[PDB]
């Protein structure tokens, strides 16, 4: 029902629980990479310039 | 339209069939956002059935990437146009260019 | 058994050979 | 793959000299970086002697660089995973410190991955004598078409 | 003949000018090009893109991630991938992606 | 099951004989109904919407 | 271990004739070489890692409990004369050679 | 000392879409530190009335074609976006649109209501091509601040079916164009003061001095919780 | 990419600047001379620093 | 129509001069046009009371040398415009400092006067080398709005006036629990101690309402 309450839920779910990013050629280690996760409205991710 | 431009944008408008181009010359009969009749000039009239030519465009429709393929009529009522005018814009076209 | 396993199979590699 | 650091210390004083790689000209690759963050074989002595300047292994830091570099040291032997004593495996000590950490390498790290996933990634960049291929054949110990003899 | 019709325009020849930033209301520090561009928007668009699953359907014959109410199987992970997280010590992250 | 039995019991819902199989928008999907089309075997009644 | 004519080398012979850290720091050299050309930075203890994997079998020459002629792992035959230096017979042995893989 | 506070001098329109208003008495600097920040709260949060809901004759969705007319429905809606209109003492009106024979319909032949003042009578809404063919239409028009899209204004539902009630994004918003130009005003005496010339441009909906003082209005009102700052939670 | 050039166009000194010759407490004042509009950020200064 | 007002706003204070205040919930674009207006007056237009004029003992020119002092005439002046001062009554007041002798002079060093408070008297002025070394200037404070330098003097020291040592604002998108996004403001000042940064911020947005008398109902 995507009821309301549910968002601030989700933000104590996420705060403190990474989520592993992976680029197609995986070369290196470096090719996945944990972070910690920033809700977004939008469908894009967003990453990390430095990255 | 593009703003900035080639000149083969009228080209491959008319050659893609996604405009509508003028079967024969004339003046414009009756203008609606569904059909478009064209009342043939003499000259290029044939000598029995008299007639006109009856342009039916095609409305919003499917198209096989999920896109929308609609025509749209781009003259007005009683224009002057010759064979091979451009009478009604597809889609991703612009008073016969190409704007994509 | 390498990494965060390296652990667990030395633990277990050992318990072979054993009684 | 299956290559991973098993032991602490092997406990062998063997090792590589270590020389800057000086190709024809001047100084294409120095001293520094080739010995970085490696063991020493043995202690390094200063032109002169009764000097320890690095004591026996010792992991060479930027400090220990430096101060190798105050002083006009040529030549270092170094302990290499070609030489570790250890079997089935690497000894720390004998590997290097070298990861996304500076501090000297884990017990446990699967070392033969990323040592080859740390080789393969940059080869994009090779060319099509030189370039990738010649890379390969290097790895593959090909016999070259019309060897010297020795 | 791009900078004489810049002339007719009324502006610069450079093509840039100054620019202020909307925030601050300041300017912008040396000129900037302004212009206008044709765009396209290709269809790779994002809420086509975009695909999540948790718990989907599974293949039969493999018991494995599939999409068969559009629910997507899971992102496919493969060998490479394995060795990125062969590298790094994580043996539970790796036991977990494979078996449960 | 058991348990589901006496689900039923409770809130007094007659469990039917058939299974809810329609046609339903995918998640997220959202826009306006432009057209409808029936296609039917020969030989089947057309029903009223058809 | 000299140079009788001219032309490039066999790291199997550097191996043989020179050892083992000659062909070694051949090997990192003349890879290093190609990527060094491009600006490519690589520690040369990765190409070591490679190399020691290349040499890990060895073929026997003296006897006493093994095959003589049998090429195996350098890591079994030297934990194998540490257990015969002061284990049942000396036996004799055996003495290997390194082998380029 | 102390300081000194500015006014408004002279509005001078030019077109009723477009005018220059000024402000004289700016202390250094404070002509740019309000221009940024006018023309911050002016291009935003204006309110505006745009068309919101249009429900039409025998036509069920924005997609079709009225027999008789040369526009898609899509193209009609579009074109309602930018009717420029303005109400007075009604937060939402329903204007009824009534035309039939062959020529344009413009702005102009919709029904006046007291609070109705067309500011583009020409303004065309759709031409018409056929001696007898007619169009009725309920043009449902509110009163709003910002963007709001037709998506964002499907979540209450609760029964809006009107099969034929078309909803339009609305763009709730008077202003186009705001730019301001500080040119340094010297009254008599006082060493260096400047002026403010804040060139706008509009819909015509909004005469300059009305749009100026609410614009002003918003800004000490979030100010007020800047003054004092009782760490609220 | 875009950080560097940022950084090497804001660490860049040409020869004659609003602000050149000045002399400062502090980065602290040195921001507050250049957020102003009084300093050029690429012009040669003398500031205290720690 | 009618408008958002934010609401939760915590000042976490680093020392009594330094601060990071936050205010969240402010509407679209709303969190720049105030964090860089209110940036705007608290770096320019506002008062402060700091050293402008300076009068020496011995010597007329910036290129000369003082006996006694290991500290370049440039390099006391740069002392003297962190040197924080407030006046009370006095629009304003000329300090003459005497002292002498081997060692630092301090600001307590100097003359207190009825309406003189010196906010640091262990600001280090300048040190002092050996044997006796002789210093007494009378030095002139000045009142105005902003960051006068030295450069402006026409018909010297580059006034301070401004408390406002740095100030940075950010804007981070904030949000409510059904809408979109909002912005959040992260206002972090430094200052030099003769107005705490929670006053500032009110007389700051303060001076800005002012300005609006003429348009507000
Ligand atoms: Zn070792």
């Amino acid at each position: 029902r995507e009821e309301a309450v549910v968002w601030d839920i989700l933000d104590e779910v996420i705060r403190e629980h990474p989520v592993l990013l992976n680029r197609a050629p995986t070369l290196h280690r470096l090719g996945i990479q944990a972070f910690e996760p920033v809700l977004i409205e939008g469908k894009a991710i967003q990453l990390h310039p430095l990255v | 339209k593009p703003l900035v431009g080639t000149g083969m944008e009228r080209a491959v408008a008319v050659d893609s069939g996604v405009t509508a181009v003028a079967k024969r010359g004339g003046v414009v009969q009756y203008v609606d956002a569904s059909r478009i009749v064209i009342k043939v000039n003499e000259d290029e009239m044939y000598p029995g059935e008299a007639g006109i030519d009856i342009y039916n465009l095609t409305k919003y429709t499917r198209s096989n990437q999920n896109t929308c393929i609609n025509q749209m009529p781009c003259v007005s009522l009683g224009e002057p146009v010759e064979r091979g005018d451009v009478l009604a814009d597809g889609p991703s076209t612009d008073l016969g260019e190409l704007a994509l | 058994p390498a990494g965060t396993g390296y652990a667990y199979h030395q633990d277990r590699m050992r318990r072979r050979a054993a009684g | 793959q299956d290559l991973v650091v098993t032991e602490d210390d092997c406990g062998t004083h063997e090792g590589i000299m270590m020389t800057p790689v000086i190709e024809g000209g001047d100084v294409k690759e120095p001293l520094r970086d080739r010995v970085l963050g490696r063991v020493t074989a043995e202690d390094v002595l200063k032109p002169g002697t009764a000097d320890i300047l690095v004591p026996r292994n010792t992991l060479l830091h930027e400090q220990w660089c430096d101060l190798l570099e105050e002083n006009s040291v040529d030549a270092v032997k170094v302990r290499s995973v070609v030489s570790c004593d250890t079997d089935f495996g690497v000894c720390a000590h004998c590997y290097g410190r070298d990861l996304a950490r500076g501090h000297i390498i884990n017990k446990g790290e699967a070392i033969g991955v990323i040592a080859a996933q740390s080789i393969g990634e940059p080869g994009t960049q090779l060319t099509m004598t030189g370039g990738l291929p010649r890379v390969a054949d290097l790895f593959e110990a090909r016999r070259p078409k019309e060897p010297a003899i020795l | 003949e791009i900078k004489e019709l810049l002339k007719l325009g009324d502006l610069p020849t450079s093509g840039q000018i100054r620019l202020y930033d909307g925030r601050t209301g300041e300017q912008f520090e040396r000129p900037v090009t302004v212009g206008y561009m044709y765009m396209l928007k290709l269809n790779h668009l994002v809420d086509d893109k975009m695909h999540a699953r948790s718990t989907g359907s599974y293949s039969l014959v493999t018991q494995q991630p599939l999409g068969g109410k559009a629910q997507f199987g899971g992102q496919r992970f493969g060998e490479m991938e394995v060795w990125a997280l062969e590298a790094y010590g994580a043996a539970y992250t790796l036991q977990e992606m494979l078996t449960v | 099951t058991p348990e589901e039995k006496l689900l039923r019991a409770i809130f007094g819902e007659k469990a039917s004989d058939v299974k809810d199989s329609s046609l339903r928008v995918p998640n997220g999907v959202s826009g306006t109904v432009i057209d409808v089309q029936v296609f039917t075997r020969d030989g089947v009644e057309k029903d009223k919407r058809a | 271990g000299d140079v009788i004519s001219d032309g490039p080398e066999a790291p199997h012979d550097i191996l043989r004739l020179r050892g083992v850290h000659a062909v070694t720091r051949y090997i990192v050299n003349e890879v290093q070489d190609v990527y060094r050309l491009q600006g490519v930075k690589i520690n040369d203890k990765h190409i070591e890692v490679i190399v020691r994997q290349m040499l890990r079998k060895a073929t026997i020459v003296n006897a006493g409990s093994s095959d003589f002629l049998e090429g195996e792992q350098v890591e079994y035959s030297r934990v194998k004369i540490a257990n015969r230096e002061l284990e049942a017979n000396g036996k004799v042995g055996a003495t290997y050679s390194r082998d380029l893989l | 000392t102390e300081f000194l506070k500015p006014r408004l001098v002279d509005i001078e329109q030019v077109s009723s879409t477009h005018a220059k208003v000024t402000l004289e008495p700016l202390e250094r600097g404070f002509g740019h530190t309000l221009g940024n920040a006018l023309r911050r709260i002016l291009l935003s949060s204006m309110p505006g009335c745009a068309v919101t809901e249009v429900e039409i004759d025998g036509v069920l969705h924005e997609y079709s074609t009225k027999e008789g007319v040369q526009e898609d429905i899509l193209e009609i809606l579009l074109n309602l976006k930018g009717l420029a209109v303005r109400v007075q003492g009604k937060d939402e009106v329903i204007l009824t649109l009534n035309k039939s024979g062959i020529g344009p319909v413009t702005a102009a032949d919709i029904t006046h209501d007291g609070d109705v003042e067309i500011v583009k009578p020409q303004h065309v809404i759709c031409h018409l091509t056929d001696e007898n063919a007619s169009i009725s239409m309920r043009i449902k028009v509110q009163r709003g601040r910002g963007y709001v899209p037709a998506s964002t204004r499907i979540h209450s539902e609760e029964d809006e079916r009107p099969i034929g009630r078309l909803l339009v994004d609305a763009c709730y918003s008077p202003v186009e164009r705001i730019a301001y130009n500080v040119e340094a005003a010297r009254v008599e005496q006082r060493t260096d003061l400047d002026k403010l010339v804040i060139e706008m441009e509009t819909n015509g909906t909004i005469d300059p001095e009305e749009a100026i003082r609410r614009a002003a209005t918003i800004l000490a009102e979030q100010l007020e919780a800047f003054v004092d700052l009782r760490d609220v939670r | 990419q875009d950080v560097v050039l940022g950084l090497y166009y804001m660490t860049r000194d040409c020869v004659n600047a609003k602000g050149e010759g000045m002399v400062l407490t502090g980065p602290k004042e040195a921001e507050r001379l250049y957020r102003s509009g009084l300093a050029s950020l690429h012009a040669r200064v003398k500031v205290r620093i720690t």
